[PDB]
């Protein structure tokens, strides 16, 4: 991009990142147009004479490295930018730094068969590193790491324990407990921005999955009470009030 | 040539994991070929303990086609086959292929769901009752097929 040669796509770019502020911030609004920006200016990577030229690869990484650049200039605007994600973000991080403190793998219906002995913990690193990145694509890439880190701990699992392969059964609740104990900052933000950022063509198959996935244990977890993890009410807040004392 | 959303869905130990591997995990692509055309299954699994319940229409969204697994053995099993299927016709796309699996079929001292019950459920319903093997592989590779020859 620095090339003498793409500077009206550089003038083009650094256009729509001045013509953006000018616009009364609007979730909704805004990403439908970063994601027709990010419609028009693929099209024109892949039809430009100079461009002819290039592997579908190339054109993939362009692709991505326009979406790194947008991103990172317009992050503080778009991102976490009004109050009910700020209250929503807050509300998750506190409901996982109690919930995290007491809830064990039964709770959630992972069946000893399936216990990690480190709890997965390379996939709760893997997680916290989500607001380390800045573009949706890296972020994404955290959620789909942990996901397959799971995954493959699983496997071992039930190839020592000599059972089936793991399912959404077997996979799902373990997602849950590794979020609420990595509890990785605006969780609820960071999925948003996800969903509305990443480019829209490349949130599809397996990756579609997987953050359908995490979706859910967000859900589920911003819900738990004393039922969804099968504690007593009495036992529940008990367990609650401890976590506040400590 | 032709792409498909396909949720499977059942209870816990309904063999649910089993079928989509013998016919062949969470979540597979698939490609059948029928009458000259080709079908493409993308395969969603999804969590079938009841805690998680409420989360499964985030996962039914916009599928094209349902297999809702029991276990013939297990009478719990059915009637939470049957919720699905209410909940589905309640809250799924009226187009959707739902395909009514009666599992571990193989086993004879332990059956509890009769053929008549699933299959007159499913005749009211609007949809296809089929008795799977994924042990012997009985009906596993037939149900998948029926679901895509009955794709609008
Ligand atoms: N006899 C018999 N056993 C089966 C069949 N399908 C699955 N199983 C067994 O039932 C148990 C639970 O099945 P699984 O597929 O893991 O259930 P899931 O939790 O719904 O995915 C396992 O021991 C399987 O080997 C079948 O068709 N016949």
């Amino acid at each position: 991009m620095r090339k003498p040669s793409a500077g009206d796509f550089v003038k083009s770019i650094k256009s729509f990142i001045v013509s953006f502020s000018n616009n009364a911030p609007d979730p909704e609004k805004d990403c439908a147009m970063v994601q027709e920006f990010f419609s028009k200016m693929e099209a024109a990577f892949r039809a430009h004479p100079l461009w002819s030229g290039c592997s579908e690869e190339e054109l993939d990484s362009a692709g991505d490295g326009l979406e790194k650049y947008v991103m990172t200039k317009l992050f503080t605007r778009v991102f976490a930018s009004n109050t009910e994600e700020v209250i929503a973000d807050e509300k998750l991080f506190q409901k996982m730094s109690l919930v995290q403190q007491f809830i064990s793998p039964e709770n959630l219906d992972i069946q000893p068969t399936f216990q990690n002995e480190s709890s997965w913990l390379l996939a709760q690193k893997e997680l916290q590193k989500i607001n380390m990145y800045k573009a949706p694509r890296d972020k994404l890439v955290c959620i789909l790491n942990c996901c397959k880190v799971i995954n493959n701990l699983l496997l071992n699992a039930s190839i020592a324990s000599n059972e089936n392969a793991p399912g959404a059964n077997e996979f799902l609740p373990v997602l849950i407990y590794v979020t609420i104990k990595a509890n990785p900052p605006q969780l609820h933000s960071n999925l948003l921005y996800i969903q509305r950022y990443r480019r829209e063509s490349k949130l599809v198959g397996e990756a579609a999955y997987f953050f359908t996935n995490i979706l859910s244990a967000e859900s589920f977890i911003s819900n738990i009470d004393a039922k969804s993890i099968s504690l007593d009410e009495a036992e529940f807040e008990k367990n609650m009030e401890s976590a506040r004392a400590r | 040539s032709i792409n498909a959303k396909l949720v499977l869905l059942g209870d816990v130990g309904a063999g649910k994991s089993s079928l989509v591997l013998r016919f062949v995990a969470a979540f597979f692509s698939q490609t059948l070929a029928v009458n000259d055309a080709t079908v493409k299954f993308e395969i969603w699994d999804t969590a079938g303990q009841e805690r998680y319940h409420s989360l499964a229409p985030m996962y039914y969204r916009g599928a094209a086609a349902a297999i809702i697994v029991f276990d013939v053995t297990n009478q719990a099993s059915f009637e939470r086959a049957k919720k699905w299927v209410q909940e589905l016709q309640a809250q799924g796309n009226p187009n959707m292929v739902m395909a009514l699996a009666g599992n571990k079929s193989d086993l004879l001292d332990a059956r509890k769901v009769t053929a008549e019950d699933a299959q007159t459920y499913a005749q009211e319903n609007g949809l296809f009752f089929m008795e799977t093997s994924a042990k012997t592989a009985t009906n596993v590779k037939e149900i998948f097929y029926e679901i895509a020859r009955r794709l609008p």
